[PDB]
Parts: structure tokens; C-alpha cells; sequence
DNA sequence: GAGCGTACGGCCGTACGCT
DNA sequence: GAGCGTACGGCCGTACGCT
């Protein structure tokens, strides 16, 4: 057997290229996770690891993580964890960590056998719902288990957490914003479709970063929420000069190194000497001795031209929509958003009408037995297998082959006189349950409501205050 | 590290390019030590499309590709010096297989294209039921993908200069834009 | 506060030297596994990944492991899962590995994204009747999980596999042995406990490699089966044949045991090469699955290779010493142990183990037994008891009233109110009947067992007899006289 | 590798030897830079009872320690040269934080002991709660292991010469049988 | 330009006991 | 005496896109 060059060159680049956008670097849009990342979180969902129960090493994560759904190196595994656990990196951190994460300055957490993990209390909602057929669940690596291929996320994190991600052909770059905000935006959107960007931007200011600092002008915000694309200044908090925010990921140490070097290469000038005055006391501290009678705006002006005291932020919007690689701006990223929480929702209150109306029905015919206990106890000791039993209940009282199984595999204590009180008693709550259920799915405006109450209550419970300064110019 | 064969005959001498010592330590238990060669290679090599001649040529790697088969490169390349009619590479069926194959592709292209204009550049992989070379046994790596009696070789054939050296630039070069265009265009396949 | 350095020193290196000697580096006598090798197997029972099921990817197990049991580096888990895989490492194997597990040449294996593995069908007696109460259950390293102390191991797997490791103060080296003179030699010591080792050794003949070569003489094998330690010579398996035109080459077939093929040709190829040996031609390595390990020495015509052979034995590993040096735990507690010793404690752990299994059978068989003549009385009287559980408003009231009524206990009424209307029926009431009559000869048969300690002991013959039967393969090294 | 304090005053200033980067970046950050410095270890160190001089000299973790303290190797050795009061051997309760203490407290023995005599040699290791220096969150290694205002730091003292010198020859030594004898006598 | 983060490759070093 | 096997530390290289 013989192949082409050009044939096999294009076949293998795709397959290589299509795999890394679709199952490796870039995040979806929905949920705003990349793989890996879906696989620590539905891993902790499934080993119990919530905010309320103590937590686990992080071998313990890791390994499971590994064996059951990512068959690539533990590293990848723990490096990605980690950086969920860092309040410095994530917005709203999806891991709640104990024991050396990480610094600011570069510094690498420590052996996933010292460390210790669990969820934080807002990776509930990304996982609210998640065993409601609110997401397709799909086989593992292996056929062995499923995963989700999304997660219910009833938050904004695509927007909320940020991303980035080097792939084939493309690459992504989204910064974290404020939830607050997000949701704020959401809602605007929900009430009006025909809703403008620069509507949406009296909601979601811009980003809002872990680290804080200052953004330089809304020119740079409203091109990337525009177009998907544009360049967005970060400068540090400075006010001898006292720097209290740096931009994000920015790693101080080196920031430092870097005015260091300016000074020794005579590059900058009127400067006596430089200290990091950090502590867990007194937060991020960079104080720098400015020598006398110099003009310390003008020294201060050109460390942020000259060092990453002012750094840029290059947005590129990339999100998977429909398993496919596609440039968003900022309403794109809602719309896909609100129309993912709008299915969940659907798909929550169609999940819960069918166990209703099946448990109904099985109750129904357990009020038959109850009533006419004497009657089934006769025709199952008559029967000599469970099969002419079942054949038999159904004939006599009418009862489905799901009714009559019921009663053959119901218990002897289930025929107390409190036992048959509760079954009424959950019957009728049922029944007024199901009506409850059959409304939202006949007005559309009324699950759209479920959708923004539920949203709200987020935004009331997990919202918080803007870090980010946007100043004006 | 190169394990090379007893036969000094390059008519009958086959080399197995195999991605990692994880592929190099069964290859070499299940080959035909007379006439086969195995020679592992640390991963992913340099795209040779991107990089400059220096940062090539002070590459272990691509060093050691070079020496195994005789040849020399470019201008210096000689033909009837190739220590082996047959060079194997050899991949996993998945992601980062796909691409030390395109890698590799790309290397035998721009320095040793001779080589593919006389057929002995083949493409082997895991049978059906193997992802990776790795999880096979040294007898069925041998009976499947080395014993000439029964095996699967897809020999590589150069039909059109110019359409190659188009398709090589576009998805190996430079241009990210003219990549991703041909990543979009054939997305569905 | 202050502290004495010497104090200091004295309880640090304690803590750290009794840690890697109990907790790490040397094997437990009576299974013959160091803690992560238990672990492994355990994972793998734990898991499923027995050898009628599929293989699943290594980095299942490992993470497992990690995981639940082993807090170190993935790693250390892999490397030593590896090994028990290996046949050329193993007289018998512990994992069944598919993929590349690694070479006699020191190559490793493959990634344990790509391998696969399980237990092999003689490790289904290691791991034999650890559910049935026969070893003592301790925490895991953070109390989420309970993990054997010991495995039952059901055949003599420290003398059977051998065992390596450095410790302080002190290192282990046993070599493997046959797995049909073992048992042989258990079943011998069984019949009588004032056996002597002389005696043993017409059963247990010396040390069995999996990588077969020879053995010089019995002197180093005595020694080291009297008392713990003793050299063992090991011999490469060479002939001399005829290349043709008068001249001869050396054809080695099989190496010793830990000995790495391609340093030992490497040494080889080093002394021709500084003139330190002489009367070689040529040397290559000629080894093939099909035709297994062949080592071809070239010798110079005229040459006498008789002479080039035994040089090559003295200046090369194709002639090397197994330092025996056999330390195990007993009672938790290093110990040099002879022959004896060993299949002693393993004797002694095997009694242990199917009283245990047989004392937990009968508390189980009993305690069903008891279940069901409470069903026998409910489906005798069942419209008296409905009409009871009727009467009662709750499940508190109706199993008081079952218990008072019916002289029956609370876990018999408490059965009776988790009877399913399905048992009712003509082929479940004959069901619970059967059950129970089977289960009071069953209870006749484990009594009869505990009752006398010869029918136990016999028990024990019996079924290391069966595993012997089952497992027990040819000797591999030749053990020359000498 | 040595994160250096501000502070060039040696009474008041404290050196931290923390094993690995795993212990060093929580510290760097726990700590009051001022004062306290921190010098990550690689892992286990030579064995300097077993080790001849030129490998030790060549050991870049010994090397680090030596440049990091000030005072020189035995012919050059000066107290008063010594840049921090208080080098404290942080180590997890553990079977390798044992180990390395021992590796360490060997070293001072043979290399630096006015050091010890001076009384600057502290033991420091998690509280209890924890097993390893990597399980404590930054605020926790401050609050427990480092704050002057409330810790738990074991000065490390040289009551008997003869003893000392007897006890490093027989736990660190050549000879085999001295140590095990010692493992099989105290065993519990 | 050299980082970022997902993936993958390699190479060394320390103790410990006995050859 | 470099190697064995349990434990632990480190270092370096490759692609990929953007700035």
C-alpha cells in the first residue's frame, strides 16, 4: 500500500490540530472549561468533596482524576487544580486549598501528597443540577465511565474566571470579570434580545482582575467587547513611590528584578535603591527610594513605559460554540450563556415532570394494594412464580406490569397505619407538584423568570465588590 | 542509542523511527535483529519549517537521524550512502502521534526529500484495537507491525512538488492564518 | 525550650531507621511483601482488576494507589507494579501486564498512560479470602480507608519470588525458589515440626531463577538454608560449537539471575577492547523472542575456548555470586531467619488463616441459619403477621409486638418487616426452605473442621496440595555437583 | 536559591533551612522578610561521617549553607563572621524529615560546631495537627512556626563532647553493626 | 523575545547495605 | 565498586499563538 505526502501531511496536521482546539486548549463556552479542568470538578463532585466535608490530599483527587477520566501526565492533573486554588489566578477560585498553593512570586506548590483540596462553595453551582438531565453525559477514555461534556455552570464562568489557551491555528485570552456585574448583564439581556454592546457595558464595565491594579481608559474594553479583539492597559496601583497592585499575572519577584536591572544598567536614574515590603499583614507592598530633589512622576511615568508596571492585556475572545472554535464578542458570550441556562432549566423541570408522573403512577397503584391488601396477599400465595403473580395483580385491579412490580417488591413494614398515611399524603403533594412543573414548561416567560430568580440569588450570594479601577481617559 | 541491525546490506536493512524509549524497549525485543534497526527519539522533534539551520543542526535528535542514515543533507546528500532502503516511523493513533508524524514528514522533506523520491520513507502505526505502540506486546508488535510476512507499511509518495511545498508551508511555516483557514475549511473531516 | 543533641540524634535516627526497616524496605514473612507491593495487590483486588475481567490502563491502578494507600510518588508505585510483571524478574509474576513492561536489558517500560495491567491467576491466591476475616484490617494513612496488615497468601510467596531491599542497619537478599519443592517442603514440615534443614533440602533443592543458568555446587545453598546467609555461585549456560574451517565460538543461552544483558556484553566488549582478554573475534548479541537469549563469542582460530570460558567466568558477570542474606519481619521485627524459620511462620500463618476463614463461615452460616427459621415461623403464620404489622402505627411498635407475639429476636423481626411481597410466592417459600437445610449441614461441616485440629491441619495440605497441582512448574537452574 | 532577609544585623536575624521549594514558597511568604531569611533545601544532603572532603566541598547544597551563613570551613571558620543568631532546621514529623535532620545536625557537628556551642542552632517541625511543613497554609507556618510572639523553636545544645562524637560515629558511621546493634537495643 | 498552559520528551543528584 | 530498589530532590528540551 502506497499514500501521498499532501494526503497523509493534511490528515495527520487536522486530526493533531482539531483535537487540541476541541479536547485540550481552548474552553467552552457554556461552562468555560477546557477538559481537564471539567475532569477535576466533576472528580470532586463524585468523590463527595464539597465546602462541608473535610478535606483530601491531593493525590487522592489527582490519582482518580487520572484513572478515571484523564490518562495523561498527574502533573497536568495538580498543575491545573492548583491554579483554581490560587486568589491571585482565579476571580472566583474553584478549588478551596490547604497547604503551600503557590505565591505571587512564581513559587510552586508543594508535593499533591502534602496538599489538601476540596470544592469552594461556588463550584456547587457550576455542578448544580448535573444528575437532573440537565447535560449530556458521554463515555470516558476507556468506556468504563461517563463524564459530562458540559457542566450545568448556573454562574457566568467563561467571562467570571477568564481563560487562555495556545492551540493550532488559534489561540484564546479572555480576562476574568466581576460576577456582579455578569449577571447584572445577563438580566439586561434577558429582557431585551436587541440589546447593544454598549447597553451591556452600563452593566459589565470591563474586567476585573484577582490582582486588582488599574485599567487605563474604556477604548481598549469596548474594541474587545465590540470586535472579540483588543489591546486593554493594565497599570499597578503606585502613589518615594509606594506600589500596592500590580497587574494580573505579573510575577512580582521578576517586576522587581526588572527595575533592579534598569538601575544597575543606568537605563533609569534618580533612584537609591528598591525593597519588597510584602507580608500576609500588610498585602502587596513595593517601596522604592527615590533620591533628592528628583522628579518622582517622571521616574514613576517611565517604569511603566520601561518595566511590567504597566502591562498590556491582548483580548481574543476563542470559545468552543458547538464543539467549534469561534471569535466572540462580548453579547456573543452572553447570548450563548443564557441560552445554555435557559436548556438546563428546561431540562431540570422535563427530568423532574417524568420522575413525578412515574412515582405518581406507582403510588397509584400502591392506594389499590393498601386498600385491598387481604385481596394481594391471597393471589401472591396462590401464584407459584412472580411472573403468574404479576399476571394475576394485573388482571384483578387493572394494574400496569410498573404497578404490579411495585407491590411484589413492596416490603411488609410498608403496611403500618402511618405507612399507608404517607403515601396519600405524598400523592397529593405530588399531584399539585406535577401542575407545578407543567406551567413552567407551558410559558416560555415563566421559565425565563425561573432562569433570571435563580441567577439572582447567585448574584445576592456569591456577587462581590470590583477590584479593578477603570479610570477615565 | 540507536539499536542498529547485523546485516550491512541496505537493500534488506530496515530502521524503525519510534516515538520514545516506551516504544525503542519492545521494538527492539520483538524485531528481526538482522536486518531491522531501531532508533527512539525523545518526543516531539524541531518543525525544521520554523527553525533556522543552527538551532537544526545542534539538535541531538536530528543529529542522530542524520548519522543513522549516512546520507548527509541538502547539497551533500548521497542516496547511494543510505545505510537502509526502509525508514519506518512509527507513531501512536492519536494526537501527539499525528504530530511527529507531520514533524518528521516535514524534516525528511526539507533535507532529505531524495529519500521519500526513492520510496523508503513508510508510515506504520497500531493495528485496530492498539491506540498507542505502547500498549502492545513485543510478539504482536513483531507478528503486526515489523514481520514483513503480515504486516501494514504505507509507503510515502511524492506526486506533486508543487502542491507539497504549498501544503508544508501552509501547515507548518510561519502564517498561522493560512493554517488556521485550512483548519476551518476542513474542520468537519 | 532546649534539647540535647545527642538525645536528638539518638530518637531521629530511630524513628527514621525503624520506619524504612518495618514500613518500606524489607518484606513481612508470612506474605513476603514490602507495604507498596501489598498495596498494589490490594488496589487491584479493590478495583476488579482480576484475570477474567478486562485490563484497565496502568495509570488506574497507580492512581488508585496513590491515591488511597500510598502517599509517594506515582512513580515508586509504577516502577515496583513493573517488576511484578516481569518473568525475567518474577519466578512467578504478580501483575499481568499487556504492553512494553520492559527488557533483561534495563530498558524501561512504556509510559502507565499506555500500559495496561491485572493480576495474574496465582495472585488470586494472595489475595484469597482476605473478605472472609483471615488478616487483620489496619487505617489508611488519613482514615478514610481500611487496607491490609497482611495478605493470606496462600502459597509461600517470600521463598517462592525471593526479595531485595537495603534497610539501616541491616539489607535482605533471598533468592526464588521452586513453587512445587516449596510446598513440598511445607507439606513435609507439616507431617513433622523436628524436620531438619538436610532433610527439607531433599524437597526444596536450592535456589530456581526465572532466568534458569546454573548453580556450582550445594555447599553455598546448605549454608544459606542453615543459617540465613551463605554465597550462592551463579553460572551463564555456555557451550563451545564449531563455526566451521577449524574455528569454534561460545554460545551462551542463559544468564544469571539481575544480570543485565547488554552491561554484560558491554563488559566483555571492554576487555577485548583494553587487551585484558584474548582469543576473540567477534561478540554479538544474537538474542530473539523465538529463539530467547543468544550470546555468541567469536574465538580465534587455534585458540583453545575451554580457557577463553573460564577466564570470561572469572573476569566477567557471566559467572556471579548471589550474596543470600535472608531478613524478613516476624512479629513486625527484623530477623535473620534460616530455611526452617521461613516455612515455619508461613505454616503457622496458613493455620491461622483458614481457622479464621472457618470461624468467620460459621458466624456467617449461623447467623443466616437464624434469619431464616425466623422467616420459616413468618410464612407458617404470615395472615398473623400482617395482621400485626397492620395494627401498628409504626415500624418501632410492629416489630415489638412480632418479637412478644412470636418469641422471634429483633434482627428476626426486623427481617421479616423488610420481606418483600415477592417472597410469598410457591418458588421463594420452597427457596427459604432448601436454603436453610443446606445451610445446617454446612454448619455441621465447619464445626467438624474446628472441632479437631487434624482435620484443620489437613485442610491446609489439601489446599496448598491443589495451588502446588495448579502452579507448580519445572525446575529452571541446574544445580551442578559440585 | 536563598531568599535573604532585609535586616544585616546577625542578632536579630534568623535563617530558616526549609527541605525543598515545597516548604520554601509558603515560608518566603509567611514570613517577616525583615528579620527572617529562608534557604530551601534539595532534598536529602551528604552524609558528611561517610563522605571525604572534596565531594563534600563540590556539593552545591553544602556550598549554599557555608556562603549563606558566613562564618567559613574550620581553618577559615569566625563566629563573629556568622550572619544570622538563629539557624533553624525546619523539617517535616515524619520518616525523611528525621532522616534529614540527622543528615543536617551531622554536618554542624563536623563542620560548624561553634555553632551549635554558640547555642544558634534551633529544631523547628509542624505542630500537632499536621504531619508535614507542606499541609499548613502560609498564615498557619507564620502563626505557629515562625512569629517570635508565640512559636515552638528547640534550641539545639552540646552537653557532652565524648557522647556526641561516640553517637555521630555510630548512627552516621562506616560501621554497619554499631547502628544496628543500636536499632536492635532500642527498638520499640 | 520569552513568557504563558496544555501535552509530551530527556538528563542528573542524595541515603541506605552489601558486593 | 556502580548497581540494586525504595524513598526523596533538582535541571533541561520539543510544539503551539500572540504580543
Amino acid at each position: 500500500n502506497e499514500r501521498n505526502i499532501t494526503s497523509e501531511m493534511r490528515e495527520s496536521f487536522l486530526d493533531y490540530a482539531m483535537s487540541v482546539i476541541v479536547a485540550r486548549a481552548l474552553p467552552d463556552v457554556r461552562d468555560g472549561l477546557k477538559p481537564v479542568h471539567r475532569r477535576i470538578l466533576y472528580g470532586l463532585n463524585e468523590q463527595g468533596m464539597t465546602p462541608d466535608k473535610s478535606y483530601k490530599k491531593s493525590a487522592r483527587i489527582v490519582g482518580d482524576v487520572m484513572g478515571k477520566y484523564h490518562p495523561h501526565g498527574d502533573s497536568s492533573i495538580y498543575e491545573a487544580m492548583v491554579r483554581m486554588a490560587q486568589d491571585f489566578s482565579y476571580r472566583y477560585p474553584l478549588v478551596d486549598g490547604q497547604g503551600n498553593f503557590g505565591s505571587m512570586d512564581g513559587d510552586g506548590a508543594a508535593a499533591m501528597r502534602y496538599t489538601e483540596a476540596r470544592m469552594t462553595k461556588i463550584t456547587l453551582e457550576l455542578l448544580r443540577d448535573i444528575n437532573k438531565d440537565t447535560i449530556d453525559f458521554i463515555d470516558n477514555y476507556d468506556g468504563n465511565e461517563r463524564e459530562p461534556s458540559v457542566l450545568p455552570a448556573r454562574f457566568p464562568n467563561l467571562l467570571a474566571n477568564g481563560a487562555s489557551g495556545i492551540a493550532v491555528g488559534m489561540a484564546t485570552n479572555i480576562p476574568p470579570h466581576n460576577l456582579t456585574e455578569l449577571i447584572n448583564g445577563v438580566l439586561s439581556l434577558s429582557k431585551n434580545p436587541d440589546i447593544s454592546i454598549a447597553e451591556l457595558m452600563e452593566d459589565i464595565e470591563g474586567p476585573d482582575f484577582p490582582t486588582a491594579g488599574l485599567i487605563l481608559g474604556k477604548s481598549g474594553i469596548r474594541r474587545a467587547y465590540e470586535t472579540g479583539r483588543g489591546s486593554i492597559q493594565m497599570r499597578s496601583r503606585a502613589v518615594r513611590i509606594v506600589v500596592t497592585e500590580i497587574p494580573f499575572q505579573v510575577n512580582k519577584a521578576r517586576m522587581i528584578e526588572k527595575i533592579a536591572e534598569l538601575v544597575r544598567d543606568k537605563k533609569i536614574d534618580g533612584i537609591t535603591d528598591l525593597r519588597d515590603e510584602t507580608s500576609l499583614r500588610t498585602g502587596v507592598r513595593v517601596v522604592i527610594d527615590v533620591r533628592k530633589d528628583a522628579n518622582a512622576s517622571v521616574i514613576l511615568n517611565n517604569l511603566y513605559k520601561q518595566t511590567p508596571l504597566q502591562t498590556s492585556f491582548g483580548v481574543n475572545m476563542i470559545a468552543l460554540v458547538n464543539g467549534r472554535p469561534k471569535l466572540i464578542n462580548l453579547k456573543e458570550a452572553l447570548v450563548h450563556y443564557l441560552e445554555h441556562q435557559k436548556t438546563v432549566v428546561r431540562r431540570r423541570t422535563q427530568y423532574n415532570l417524568r420522575k413525578a408522573k412515574d412515582r405518581a403512577h406507582i403510588l397509584e397503584g400502591l392506594r389499590i394494594a393498601l386498600d385491598h391488601i387481604d385481596e394481594i396477599i391471597s393471589t401472591i400465595r396462590e401464584s407459584d412464580t412472580d411472573k403468574v403473580a404479576m399476571e394475576s395483580l394485573q388482571q384483578r385491579f387493572k394494574l400496569s406490569e410498573k404497578q404490579a412490580q411495585a407491590i411484589l417488591d413492596m416490603r411488609l413494614r410498608r403496611l403500618t397505619g402511618l405507612e399507608r398515611d404517607k403515601i396519600e399524603a405524598e400523592y397529593n403533594e405530588l399531584l399539585n407538584y406535577i401542575s407545578e412543573l407543567e406551567t413552567i414548561l407551558a410559558d416560555e416567560e415563566v421559565l425565563l423568570q425561573l432562569v433570571r430568580d435563580e441567577l439572582t440569588e447567585i448574584r445576592d450570594r456569591f456577587g462581590d465588590d470590583r477590584r479593578t479601577e477603570i479610570q477615565l481617559g | 542509542k540507536l539499536a542498529d541491525c547485523s546485516s550491512k546490506s541496505p537493500e534488506e536493512c530496515e530502521i524503525f523511527l519510534v516515538e520514545g524509549d516506551s516504544a525503542g524497549g519492545s521494538t527492539k525485543s520483538g524485531r528481526d535483529s538482522r536486518t531491522q534497526a531501531i532508533l527512539p527519539l525523545r518526543g516531539k522533534i524541531l518543525n525544521v519549517e520554523k527553525a533556522r539551520l543552527d538551532r537544526i543542526l545542534n539538535n541531538n535528535e536530528i543529529r542522530q537521524m542524520i548519522t543513522a542514515f549516512g546520507t548527509g543533507i541538502g547539497g551533500d546528500f548521497d542516496l547511494a550512502k543510505a545505510r537502509y532502503h526502509k525508514i519506518v516511523i512509527m507513531t501512536d493513533a492519536d494526537v501527539d502521534g499525528a504530530h511527529i508524524r507531520t514533524l518528521l514528514l516535514t524534516f525528511f522533506y526539507r533535507f532529505m526529500r531524495p529519500l521519500i523520491e526513492a520510496g523508503y520513507v513508510y508510515i506504520a502505526q497500531p493495528p485496530t484495537g492498539y491506540k498507542g505502540l505502547g500498549e502492545m506486546n513485543a510478539d504482536q508488535l513483531w507478528e503486526t507491525t515489523m514481520n514483513p510476512e503480515h504486516r501494514a507499511l504505507l509507503q510515502v509518495k511524492l506526486e506533486d512538488a508543487i502542491e507539497a511545498d504549498q501544503t508544508f508551508e501552509m501547515l507548518m511555516g510561519d502564517v498561522v492564518e493560512n493554517r488556521r483557514q485550512f483548519i476551518e475549511d476542513n474542520a468537519v473531516y
